[PDB]
């Protein structure tokens, strides 16, 4: 294709630039293909994410065109970036192919769990997961469905997030990786359908380091209503002023709920899960488990506190903490509709930009 | 430092 070439990766076809060689299948949708490959022109290995029919339906165009403008409003080196976008047709009237390039990590969050850690490495990836979620806030998105897969390192312990306001999926992560599901991590303002805002993505992460320290899922359930038991009967049953806040029925559901009493959180995290002067670290830790493990949104510490805290303050740089976006996600969009061909375009001139 | 690593 003078400047492209095909190459056939399993049941499917690439046709991708020349500078990308060694083409191998990493990951499968369902709604995308992801290849490994090396960038020549870099000296850099990608991920090369193929679109799974975009145009199939009104609905995937509008998937399509929306991922594409949403790695448009980021510029942080914390979040997975997009390095290259390109079709391999000439003209709107045949384009019906869309590549996504991006940087290619070694790992997600999962390998990390398993793994003994110390505060050092610890801290710094909960400080770079922090830095990556304010950057999204403030372009205007909020993940909500952060978890040790959508979220990426390299073994130099530098950490990148995936997959944010993407379906699930979809998305990259739900396609490959040891995959996990999401609704273990999902904030109680969330599946009691309260609405939520920033400090939604905090509880995540609250999971997520507490299923570092332990090597183990905090909470396992087996459906949503299993998933809300184990909730309460670790962190105890949240205050009245919280179920005030529920919807009718389901206030009552969870207001018949047998009052549980709270685990203390020396208790879920016992020091023999820690690691001396590196003991003050353990305090410093737990403590601020206690503030993102908060069932209460307004009882929940921030994104910008927990920067604040002296267990990640460690690491403060107003470089990687205040770089502002380039764009600010309008939410307008959501509510936009488009025929299939319509997309179609938006899409294409936003690959030929 | 910044400058740690991590095997897997």
């Amino acid at each position: 294709d003078n400047q492209f070439y095909s190459v056939e990766v399993g049941d499917s076809t690439f046709t991708v630039l020349k500078r990308y060689q060694n083409l191998k299948p990493i990951g499968s949708g369902a709604q995308g293909i992801v290849c490994a490959a090396y960038d020549a022109v870099l000296d850099r290995n990608v991920a090369i994410k193929k679109l799974s029919r975009p145009f199939q339906n009104q609905t995937h165009a509008k998937r399509a065109y929306r991922e594409l403008v949403l790695m448009k409003c980021v510029n942080h080196k914390n979040i997975i970036s997009l390095l290259n976008v390109f079709t391999p047709q000439k003209t709107l009237e045949e384009f019906q192919d869309v590549y996504l390039v991006m940087e290619l990590m070694d790992a997600n969050l999962c390998q990390v769990i398993q793994m003994e850690l110390d505060h050092e490495r610890m801290s710094y990836l909960l400080y770079q997961m922090l830095c990556g979620i304010k950057h999204l806030h403030s372009a205007g998105i909020i993940h909500r469905d952060l978890k040790p897969s959508n979220i990426v390192v390299k073994s130099d312990c530098t950490l990148k997030i995936l997959d944010f306001g993407l379906a699930r999926t979809a998305g990259t992560s739900f396609m490959m990786t040891p995959y996990v599901v999401t609704r273990y991590y999902r904030a109680p303002e969330v599946i009691l359908g309260m609405g939520y805002k920033e400090n939604v993505d905090i509880w995540s992460v609250g999971c997520i380091m507490g299923e570092m320290v332990r090597h183990k899922i905090l909470f396992p359930g087996r459906d949503y209503i299993d998933q809300w038991n184990k909730v309460i009967e670790q962190l105890g049953t949240p205050c009245p002023e919280f179920m005030k806040k529920l919807q009718p029925t389901v206030r009552n559901y969870v207001e018949n709920r047998p009052k549980y009493a709270g685990l203390t959180f020396p208790k879920l995290f016992p020091d023999s899960l820690f690691p001396e002067h590196n003991k003050l670290k353990a305090s410093q830790a737990r403590d601020l488990l206690s503030k993102m493990l908060v069932i209460d949104p307004a009882k929940r510490i921030s994104v910008d506190d927990a920067l604040q805290h002296p267990y990640i303050n460690v690491w403060y740089d107003p470089a990687e903490v205040e770089a502002p976006p380039p764009q600010i996600y309008d939410k307008q969009l959501d509510e936009r509709e488009h025929t299939i061909e319509e997309w179609k375009e938006l899409i294409y001139k936003e690959v030929m930009n | 430092k910044h400058e740690m690593t991590l095997k897997f």
